[PDB]
């Protein structure tokens, strides 16, 4: 929608909580994590405040099989703008370790709610990477 | 019905416009969808409804489990016609929307109006229904699309899935002349179906 | 009323072109929209050389357009006005359509609750502009290019077919101004992002290719010729008569040899009066290449 | 006579579709209400 | 009368008027909602 997106500034305190949700699912070893990413948009540097875990199912026998519990994100949404409005949804982080063709599905799901292009924050909650763990 | 959860799976492939129920077809099914939730609700209040779709290539959740008639029709007021049907996907993403639940005590069913073909391989969904049954998920089939246009092929599919089970499936055969849509369905077992339960 | 219009359709037409008739009648009454479009369909894909279409599409058209996809209405327009040779009648059934889809959305976006139809009204405009360039009124053709380009970006994503019919016809206003290099540039948009529609046939492949090759010759910084092969234009047809001579240009410059360059030059100048008075450009072309 | 009768069970069906309408848009005030 | 079209047309009299309502309805239904925008 919006293309304004030339930079990508990230709180360290999203990246803990990246972490953070991965563990309380009890996701991992190749086990997904989708949650939203709120922040401020329609703006050059694209500002990522904060990230929330999201209700989500992984099937690995088909991998273009997933759950995603629509309603509830619209519903977080509410109380979160009641707590800071400048907070919007702005995209949706995913765990890696990799990218995916079926996360293209998913952004057009997350496309939907957004009002500006759905960043995906590659958020490697491993961190094997030498530098940056986080791709944009 | 008592302690039952039910998603809707409604399927607005191309072939929902078809006139063949007045006015259209896809005007038909809405009428259809308010009669089952209402019918549902006033004889057990413990019995939910959710509203998933068949159509795109990805189905989307429009709603949860609800005993509100309301949430249904605001997801359904606006929905796409130019989607399509994708059996195989459907059947297993329908058993994880059915994980969460009011509470568990409620069976796992899935009534699903198919207004066109299988758009899959046939002998896939043969395997697929196997997997649904150990979990007990028995599906309904009102059926009138397949008919339209292709043989039945439905037949193999529903004796696969019948097995003890907490409801059974069914296979409900609605004729795709003029007769309309909710009309048959009432007609139709739909809270006179049962279970092995 | 209808079945007096289907029954003269079927007696000019061919016994191989009687089932797609017979199919219309009975589908329509039957209520079944999908087939009602998919018979429609095959029909102007092809039998749009024949005038078959003029009888059949502007009564269907005109009267059960409702029903169908309106998308799959403006491309039968489409097909009926291609192999039209007048222009007062081009410009006509445009308007008229304009209207009905307007009304048609007021019904429509309920029932169904979803349901573009800004789909329509672009490809109309699209035709509009096209039809005052061959009527060479280039200036007002000019202005609702403009107006689809600013309403096109507003727009996240739009259908390979709404495109691709924009870039046509602007690349058919850059060869008529003989902006040579803005021709071929929007005609390479045109092949990648290409209508899955199968009015394209091998015959229109050529009538494309000539101009393609034409414009890049008498170039200096043309140097697209990579990507041109491996587009469909080239890729499914070199076998004919035009890509006998014109395609050895083409070899004949990316090996870099003028020996072969300069044979096959002189006898192409008589037979074409582009090449017979652009002579400067073709030897610079292959100098700067090498 | 007769078409006033066949007429009666088009007009039938569009009872049904007006009412369910008029539930959705009465369902949407309630909610907008409690924001507020 | 024993003539039963007789009695027939004080349904479809009913049916007629009511429809007139849905509409009256429907159409102050939409404008509430918006009001309620203005104030939201």
């Amino acid at each position: 929608m919006s293309l304004q997106h030339e930079k990508v500034t990230i709180a360290p305190l999203v990246l803990l909580s990246a972490l953070d949700h991965y563990e309380r699912t009890q996701t991992k070893e190749n086990k997904r994590c989708v949650g939203v990413i709120l922040g401020d948009a329609n703006s050059s540097t694209i500002r990522v405040t904060n990230s929330f875990a999201l209700p989500f199912e992984e099937d690995e026998k088909n991998s273009d099989v997933w759950f995603l519990d629509h309603n509830y994100i619209e519903n977080m949404n509410e109380m979160c703008k009641k707590i800071n409005a400048k907070e919007k949804l702005i995209g949706w982080y995913h765990s890696g370790p990799k990218l995916r063709a079926s996360d293209l599905k998913i952004n057009e799901l997350f496309k939907k709610y957004t009002q500006n292009n759905p960043l995906l924050l590659i958020v490697d909650v491993k961190q094997q990477g030498v530098g940056l763990p986080t791709d944009a | 019905m008592v302690l039952e959860a039910t998603v809707l799976v409604i399927d607005n492939s191309e072939y929902s416009r078809n006139g063949d129920f007045p006015r259209t077809r896809f005007e038909a099914q809405i009428d259809s969808v308010e009669f089952i939730f209402q019918a549902k609700r006033n004889s057990n209040p413990e019995n939910t409804v959710g509203l998933i779709s068949g159509a795109g290539a990805n189905p989307r959740v429009l709603s949860t489990f609800t005993a509100e008639f309301g949430k249904i029709l605001a997801g359904l007021h606006d929905t796409q016609i130019e989607g399509k049907l994708h059996m195989a996907t459907a059947l297993q993403i329908a058993q994880l929307t059915l994980k969460h639940r009011q509470n568990k005590v409620q069976h796992q069913r899935i009534v699903a109006f198919v207004c066109s073909p299988i758009s899959d391989s046939r002998d896939e969904l043969i395997r697929l229904a196997k997997t649904l049954k150990k979990n007990n998920v028995a599906v309904d089939i009102i059926n009138f699309g397949e008919i339209e246009q292709n043989t039945e092929l439905l037949d193999e599919f529903i004796a696969a899935v019948n097995n003890p089970q907490e409801e059974t499936s069914h296979l409900l055969t609605v004729t795709p002349g003029p007769r309309l849509l909710y009309e048959n369905i009432a007609s139709s077992p739909i809270i006179l179906e049962e279970g092995s339960s | 009323e209808i079945d007096t219009i289907l029954s003269t359709l079927r007696m000019e037409a061919d016994p191989s072109l009687h089932p797609l008739f017979e199919q219309f009648e009975k589908f329509y009454e039957e209520k079944l929209w999908f087939q009602l479009s998919e018979s429609l369909t095959k029909f102007f894909d092809d039998a749009k050389s024949t005038p078959l279409r003029l009888r059949l599409y502007d009564n269907f058209v005109s009267k059960f357009y409702d029903k169908i996809n309106q998308l799959s209405v403006v491309k039968y327009l489409l097909a009926s006005l291609k192999d039209s040779k007048d222009f007062d009648e081009s410009l006509k059934y445009l308007d008229d359509l304009k209207a009905q889809f307007q009304e048609l959305d007021s019904k429509k976006q309920r029932n169904n609750g979803s349901k573009d139809h800004g789909d329509g009204i672009l490809l109309i405009d699209s035709e509009i502009a096209r039809t005052y360039l061959l009527k060479n009124d280039l200036v007002k053709a000019r202005d609702l290019l403009d107006d689809l380009e600013k309403t096109l970006d507003k727009k996240d994503s739009i259908p390979l077919r709404i495109t691709n019919s924009f870039y046509s016809t602007n690349s058919q206003y850059f060869k008529f101004k003989n902006d040579f290099n803005s021709f071929y540039y929007t005609s390479l948009l045109y092949l990648s992002t290409l209508e899955p529609s199968t009015s394209i046939t091998l015959a229109e492949r050529q009538q494309l290719a000539y101009d393609l090759s034409i414009s890049a010759l008498l170039g200096d910084k043309i140097y697209n010729f990579g990507e041109l092969l491996h587009h469909p234009i080239m890729e499914t047809i070199v076998n004919d008569s035009n890509y006998d001579w014109l395609f050895q240009l083409l070899n004949a410059l990316t090996v870099g040899d003028f020996d072969k360059f300069d044979s096959l030059i002189k006898v192409q100048i008589s037979k074409i009066p582009i090449l017979a008075q652009h002579e400067s450009f073709l030897r610079q072309k292959i100098c700067l290449m090498t | 006579t007769q078409e006033l009768q066949t007429r009666a069970k088009l007009l039938d069906n569009e009872i049904r579709i007006f009412r369910s309408e008029l539930q959705r848009l009465s369902h949407e005030n309630n909610v907008m209400l409690e924001k507020i | 009368e024993q003539e039963a079209h007789n009695k027939a047309l004080n349904q479809f009299k009913r049916k007629l008027l009511e429809h007139r309502r849905y509409d009256d309805q429907l159409k102050q239904r939409r404008q509430n909602i918006r009001d309620l925008e203005k104030l939201y």
